[PDB]
RNA sequence: CGACUCUUAGCGGUGGAUCACUCGGCUCGUGCGUCGAUGAAGAACGCAGCUAGCUGCGAGAAUUAAUGUGAAUUGCAGGUUGAUCAUCGACACUUCGAACGCACUUGCGGCCCCGGGUUCCUCCCGGGGCUACGCCUGUCUGAGCGUCGCU
RNA sequence: UCGCUGGCAGUCGGCAGAGCGAGAAAGAGAGUGGCGCGGACGCUACGCCGCGACGAGUAGGAGGGCCGCUGCGGUGAGCCUUGAAGCCUAGGGCGCGGGCCCGGGUGGAGCCGCCGCAGGUGCAGAUCUUGGUGGUAGUAGCAAAUAUUCAAACGAGAACUUUGAAGGCCGAAGUGGAGAAGGGUUCCAUGUGAACAGCAGUUGAACAUGGGUCAGUCGGUCCUGAGAGAUGGGCGAGCGCC
RNA sequence: UGCGAGUGCCUAGUGGGCCACUUUUGGUAAGCAGAACUGGCGCUGCGGGAUGAACCGAACGCCGGGUUAAGGCGCCCGAU
RNA sequence: GGACCAAGGAGUCUAACACGUGCGCGAGUCGGGGGCUACGAAAGCCGCCGUGGCGCAAUGAAGGUGAAGGCCGGCGGCGCCGCCGGCCGAGGUGGGAUCCCGAGGCCUUCCAGUCCGCCGAGGGCGCACCACCGGCCCGUCUCGCCCGCCGCGCCGGGGAG
RNA sequence: CGCGACCUCAGAUCAGACGUGGCGACCCGCUGAAUUUAAGCAUAUUAGUCAGCGGAGGAAAAGAAACUAACCAGGAUUCCCUCAGUAACGGCGAGUGAACAGGGAAGAGCCCAGCGCCGAAUCCCCGCCCCGCGGCGGGGCGCGGGAAAUGUGGCGUACGGAAGACCCACUCCCCGGCGCCGGGGGGCCCAAGUCCUUCUGAUCGAGGCCCAGCCCGUGGACGGUGUGAGGCCGGUAGCGGCCCCCGGCGCGCCGGGCCCGGGUCUUCCCGGAGUCGGGUUGCUUGGGAAUGCAGCCCAAAGCGGGUGGUAAACUCCAUCUAAGGCUAAAUACCGGCACGAGACCGAUAGUCAACAAGUACCGUAAGGGAAAGUUGAAAAGAACUUUGAAGAGAGAGUUCAAGAGGGCGUGAAACCGUUAAGAGGUAAACGGGUGGGGUCCGCGCAGUCCGCCCGGAGGAUUCAACCCGGCGGCCGGUCCGGCCGUGCCGGCGGGGCGGAUCUCCCGCUCCCGUCGGCGGGGGACCGCCCCCCGGCCGGCGACCGGCCGCCGCCGGGCGCAUUUC
């Protein structure tokens, strides 16, 4: 029954909410398990980046957010072919690809192409056979200097 | 302090695992110290008791310096019977009094192939432990 | 408790008549447990009043700023001899209260030489008091793995571990704290300030980097400064018996009528 | 004075509260995450020198083999080239039960092959192996005034 | 208790000088010229002290508990087999009270004070729950179907067992002799008298030891009845049903 | 003449009443039913009315002394 | 309702809201989700992890709009608007705890005069808050006259009450 | 008539296989209430929930847009925070109620049919030979048998693809075996007092163990042992040791499978129907002129179709490509096999069940369902004499204790027996005031001391003063020296932090070594901070050292008795 001045409320507690209550007592255990799995993955892929493939620059859709940039799904086919990497080779050398994304303007296209080319210039390619170097490989001087990098491969800063 | 996350500090668990132990664990639990000369000459501190070891009673009503040979190791009650630790029943029968092996010191072991193997293994492990320590 | 405790049985009230008391009864049968009272807190068997749930609010939140404020307060109170004495540590023979030692202590690896260091620093009386204070806990903590209790010994603050924890872990009462991960739960046992701490030179040098100075912000906090003082000169007697205040006072009236 | 009744105290009963214990619960978390026609889950009946229940086991029946261990088990008896425990990968595993020759009394069968009867001449007796439903691939034997071809 | 939102840091001491209660505001004001070594208590200021007035109370509200119970973090160089918890007490006391502290006795392994923290935290009632014990009370009652007596034996023991005699009853639609359903060892023998047989028992359908059910020709097994029930088929979301 | 006032939040219980002097409606009347004003009982003990929810006096911390209210002073039973 | 005694036995936990108190920071504040380093499943750190929540701006159903002005100097169409340039620049009345000034005065012989302290008629600047009057923002109504241009329009903007 | 194909369809104890049933905490698909709330009740709520049925896995389901949007656009699925108690729904009442965007965890994409081209280039089974084998596979041989043209395999799938032509580049792939090099499971081991003395029934208690405060400690967790143990025992700690078995990531050898790419131009090819969509009906949803699903009727197209949150027509845009399929991770887990822990309960509590518990027991059945822990350190469980038929007693004995005697730890209350004391015709009990009698206590029974002084007997190494040494407290009007400042002022000073304050080089993009543009680095400037130098101010009462002066105290001499005690 209502009393003196107050707020009139609508608690959604008329179903059987107690037969399904999700407690979070295993939150620290889940965090520990996640980070142990993360470390296991990071050391099963020995010299490769921990965060995975490189990802392109993206504008946020709506008017509320269209002034910020973030990381996308993959590099589009148009910018990928402008940069000159092959569709089946990009993700085997460490470049994310998505065939669904368009390219409406040219500045974003060119920025993504610059990012892709700079990454290609930066990466170090080990020989497929350790004692048999090939044309596109990297040399021993940087083979002895290769190592993992932590966090995003190239942080996207606006 | 215990650091292994797989062994219990739980009181009830320890008492259960002690009072429901199988016989081959009873054997290890029922161990007795060796005497000073024996430990100094064998480089071994403790040893599970056997049926024909000569021992001394150190604590209790029967503590003294005389030597007694074990006659039986009754592992279900965790006791041993020394041949001159006994008392007199009402009717006139003599009955052994059970003494826990931990309150008893061994003065002469009985040795066979297995006993010598165990003594040398324990001595070697202790020696390598000391060498690692220093 | 079990969410189905006392609700296993099938029972219903006998109703009015029958000259019984309208509580549910166990359904029939030739046993002791028959027509005996099943549901309700007053019955032998059955649930309790409010079966405790697991989704009680078990954990509490406190603001980071006053977490840091309290840790600063504990550190400040650890450096006044009267407060450590009040807390109960035996420090009558300590050379200087903010006891700081060389960084070579961080390389110890033997409990014997750790004990020798404590002997030399004359902090061994506290460990002896801990030894005297070991005894059995009263009550039903015995059968719940909290059988044995003792007193808090001196804490040791270190910067980098090179065996210091191995050396000091075995000595009773001693707790080890990294300088960069200080906690109020171990710097103020029982909520009372004034624990006796032994510092390492590197940690003591790094402490002002951790918390900043009065003019310099903390170097390794995001944005933190020391808390301000509501009053600077806390010595009240000196203020009261000062010429400025004694000048502007009336004469006391201490004659009893 | 006495009996009877009432109160208090001592002692003694009836009764089993309190206190101290605890090989049990409850709650949280971690790892794993595995049944069955090669017969499961469940059930029935049996197995110990003295054994009712509980436990374990299956006519090899409170266990066999193997490995580790290394002198016991024990309430009373009995008699180290490995007793006892644990592990468990070899072997074995009664009757029902999806339960499977038909029915569920444990009744009635059929087929093939062994050993008695016989001296295959059949019966009669004992033993062994098959004999459920659906469905797939293939095999064999078939059907149709279904579509044809040669006669 | 409330009010005065009163007073007290002035314990200002030989580096001294003792004051602030008295009708009527405000200086124990500063300067310029004309020997003997001495002096109680006090003020956990969340304390101490001084005056006044006041004191009923159900429903209800608020404050204080150095009231009480269990557990956790601190702390008492706490207590304890020279005796802890618990329990009893015509013993000594404290507190307005909740309660508490000592002494004695019994007991035989743990317990408490202080600062904080937490709660399944205080019972006279609910025809409350469970367990136990009274008065009633050595009371009601041990009255359906005619009935018993004598002697002996065994036995520690006989109204009740067994043997003999006598007197009665059932009266062949039986208180007789035998089966079906149901029961499941109650059947037979030996032994016992703790418990049970609403008195008792030398007896028992009680208890303990052992024994005991034999089929070509008695029944089941075989047949079909009223009916039940598969497969083909149909229906069915489906277990399945018709 | 007397007295320190103003002001804001949050708020429990209550929402069956009853009695008496004077006023008063229905009814023959009622320890009846219904109103007005004030005071009580409910929530309240104490002295008197022998006895009593509301009548007369008087309202309450634990005590010593004194004096009164209403009502009393043959005996019960203090006081002619 | 109640023979008697012992033990047990009934305002709890979660979520939301409101007010009051205590703490930290403060036009900001808060990592709770994520990540990095026996007790410890704790604790510490992150700031280009503040995404986000609440607050900092309201009003309208919505399209939407969105929180002081006055003076000086002259002109264009007495005043008024604009061009201009400058100046002042963020209310008023009453009551207000406190603070400021000060006609004079607070004695040890008498006069003059110094310093410090103190009291003080009267006069002031007025906190928070209350009452009242004005002002500004959004909706709506009534009455009116001007201004703007990339598109001079069923356009846009502005005033008074 | 017969014979032979093929198509449909039978029968086999034909050869070889596969399904059934159980559990069901988590998941997937159907079916699906009513208590209850609305202060009544019928729509609504409860609630796509309980009950019912079917089906799995170690997770399942979902999943690579017939998507979201309207931006400068994002880009499979799943989970978390927020969006948000919001848009919306609702006898517009009670009530119910999402999604996008943003931040994270995880991150992975692929395959057919169809259109086409390759002499069916494809697959299965039987028999034989060699190899391997407890996951039945590898090679070879069969004028061996079948499936298949009513379509097997290779290329190839919307991100386009194929073929031809020309350029450039390329021989680093995989698996089946064999061998070699450096986590898991099991087993056995690894420090130090039973030291001296002393309590006890028993010590793990108490005291001690030096000038090394007994010994070990990377081991002071725990449990056992006749109370209470770091050193008696098992363990605990250790990137400690030894011994077996299994796997992986690695290495080499043997054998087998494939002879494979990219760019440019030309020519061709390009898709899923009783489905979409429409009408109506029923259920569902926040989805409102109809979100999703289903029934029945109608029933498509190919610049087509779907969507673009209000029905409709017309007209431009945007974005996807349905009616076929596979797919780890992040996610769920009150059942199961093992584990670890707790501010939890402590035998009327905690699971119904601490114990021969889903047991005894009750019901025709479906089902219902208890009560029940503790001698002692050790049975040392009471021999023996005696009365009695025996139960049951009296002695005796064990034990520290029978005041622990086999349902035996402690042993309360109600109720009962007896002993003692007291009392007794208004049931008893109760409040206030005394009195009497008892039981105990006071350890009552000749009753307080405490300072100063006077007098009398005593006894001391003995007072004041003086000297030597040490320590301490206060000062130096302004002694000298330091240190600090939540102070300031300078600086021909040497740096770190930050800046929405400005401006030499490199990288990139667009231009015939060039102009202009974008990203970064460098430099200057500003503010703050730290340090070195110099100067003021303040402090040393959260923070001092030395010399001097005064005072006090202690120790030692000297004091020698009208002093001091
Ligand atoms: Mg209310
Ligand atoms: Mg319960
Ligand atoms: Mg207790
Ligand atoms: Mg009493
Ligand atoms: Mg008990
Ligand atoms: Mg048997
Ligand atoms: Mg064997
Ligand atoms: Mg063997
Ligand atoms: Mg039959
Ligand atoms: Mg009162
Ligand atoms: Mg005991
Ligand atoms: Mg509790
Ligand atoms: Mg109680
Ligand atoms: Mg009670
Ligand atoms: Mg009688
Ligand atoms: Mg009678
Ligand atoms: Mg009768
Ligand atoms: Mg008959
Ligand atoms: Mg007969
Ligand atoms: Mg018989
Ligand atoms: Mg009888
Ligand atoms: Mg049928
Ligand atoms: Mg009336
Ligand atoms: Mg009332
Ligand atoms: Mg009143
Ligand atoms: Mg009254
Ligand atoms: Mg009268
Ligand atoms: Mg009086
Ligand atoms: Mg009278
Ligand atoms: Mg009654
Ligand atoms: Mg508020
Ligand atoms: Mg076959
Ligand atoms: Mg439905
Ligand atoms: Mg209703
Ligand atoms: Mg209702
Ligand atoms: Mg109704
Ligand atoms: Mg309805
Ligand atoms: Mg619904
Ligand atoms: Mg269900
Ligand atoms: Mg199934
Ligand atoms: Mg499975
Ligand atoms: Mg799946
Ligand atoms: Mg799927
Ligand atoms: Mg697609
Ligand atoms: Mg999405
Ligand atoms: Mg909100
Ligand atoms: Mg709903
Ligand atoms: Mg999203
Ligand atoms: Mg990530
Ligand atoms: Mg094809
Ligand atoms: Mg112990
Ligand atoms: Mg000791
Ligand atoms: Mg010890
Ligand atoms: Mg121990
Ligand atoms: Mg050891
Ligand atoms: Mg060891
Ligand atoms: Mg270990
Ligand atoms: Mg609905
Ligand atoms: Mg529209
Ligand atoms: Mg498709
Ligand atoms: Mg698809
Ligand atoms: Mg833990
Ligand atoms: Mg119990
Ligand atoms: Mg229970
Ligand atoms: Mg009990
Ligand atoms: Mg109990
Ligand atoms: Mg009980
Ligand atoms: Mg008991
Ligand atoms: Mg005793
Ligand atoms: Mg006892
Ligand atoms: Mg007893
Ligand atoms: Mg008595
Ligand atoms: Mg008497």
């Amino acid at each position: 029954a209502p009393s003196r001045n107050g707020m009139i409320l609508k608690p959604h507690f008329h179903k059987d909410w107690q037969r399904r209550v999700a407690t979070w007592f295993n939150q620290p255990a889940r965090k520990i398990r996640r980070r142990k799995a993360r470390q296991a993955r990071a050391r099963r892929i020995a010299p490769r980046p921990a965060a995975g493939p490189i990802r392109p620059i993206v504008r946020c859709p709506t008017v509320r957010y269209h002034t910020k940039v973030r990381a996308g799904r993959g590099f589009s086919l148009e910018e990928l072919r402008v940069a000159g990497i092959h569709k089946k080779v990009a993700r085997t050398i460490g470049i994310s690809v998505d065939p669904r994304r368009r390219n409406k303007s040219t500045e974003s296209l060119q920025a993504n192409v610059q990012r892709l080319k700079e990454y290609r210039s930066k990466l170090v390619l080990f020989p497929r056979k350790p004692s048999a170097p090939k044309k596109g490989d990297s040399s021993a001087e940087e083979l002895k200097l290769a190592t993992q990098l932590t966090g995003p491969v190239m942080p996207i800063r606006n | 302090m215990k650091f292994n996350p797989f062994v219990t500090s739980d009181r009830s668990k320890n008492r259960k695992r002690h009072f429901n132990a199988p016989s081959h664990i009873r054997r290890k639990i029922m161990s007795s110290p060796l005497s000073k000369e024996l430990r100094q000459k064998y480089n071994v501190r403790s040893m599970p008791i056997r049926k024909d070891d000569e021992v001394q009673v150190v604590r209790g009503h029967y503590k003294g310096q005389q030597i007694g040979k074990v006659v039986q190791v009754y592992r279900k009650k965790y006791v041993i019977y020394i041949e001159r630790v006994q008392r007199e029943k009402a009717n006139g029968t003599t009955v052994h009094v059970g003494i826990h092996p931990s309150k008893v010191v061994i003065t002469r072991l009985k040795l066979d192939k297995d006993r010598k193997k165990i003594l040398e293994r324990k001595a070697k492990s202790r020696q390598v432990g000391k060498e690692k320590g220093k | 408790v079990s969410e189905l405790a006392g609700h296993q049985t099938s029972a219903e009230s006998w109703g009015t008549g029958r000259a019984v008391a309208r509580i549910p009864r166990v359904r029939g049968g030739g046993t002791h447990r028959s027509g005996q009272g099943a549901f309700g807190n007053m019955c032998r068997g059955g649930r309790m009043f409010a079966p405790t749930k697991t989704w009680r609010r078990w954990h509490r939140r406190v603001n980071t700023t006053q977490k840091r404020y309290a840790i600063c307060s504990a550190l400040a109170a650890s450096a006044l001899p009267a407060l450590v004495m009040s807390k109960g540590h035996r420090i009558e023979e300590v050379p200087e209260l903010p006891l700081v030692v060389e960084d070579k202590v961080e390389g110890y690896k033997k409990t014997k030489e750790a004990v020798l260091l404590l002997k030399k620093l004359k902090a061994w009386n506290d460990i002896k008091k801990v030894y005297a204070s070991q005894r059995m806990r009263a009550g039903k903590g015995k059968m719940r793995n909290r059988r044995r209790i003792q007193r808090r010994g001196p804490c040791v603050i270190y910067n980098e571990d090179n065996g210091i924890v191995k050396a000091f872990r075995n000595i009773p009462g001693i707790t080890l704290l990294n300088v960069t991960k200080l906690n109020i739960l171990k710097l103020a046992p029982g909520g009372h300030v004034g624990r006796f701490c032994i510092w390492t030179e590197s940690a003591f040098r790094k402490l002002d980097d951790l918390y900043g100075t009065w003019r310099k912000a903390a170097s390794l906090k995001s944005n933190y400064n020391l808390p301000m003082h509501k009053m600077l000169n806390t010595d009240l007697s000196r203020i009261l018996k000062s010429p400025e205040i004694q000048r502007a006072l009336r004469a006391p009236r201490k004659k009893i009528h």
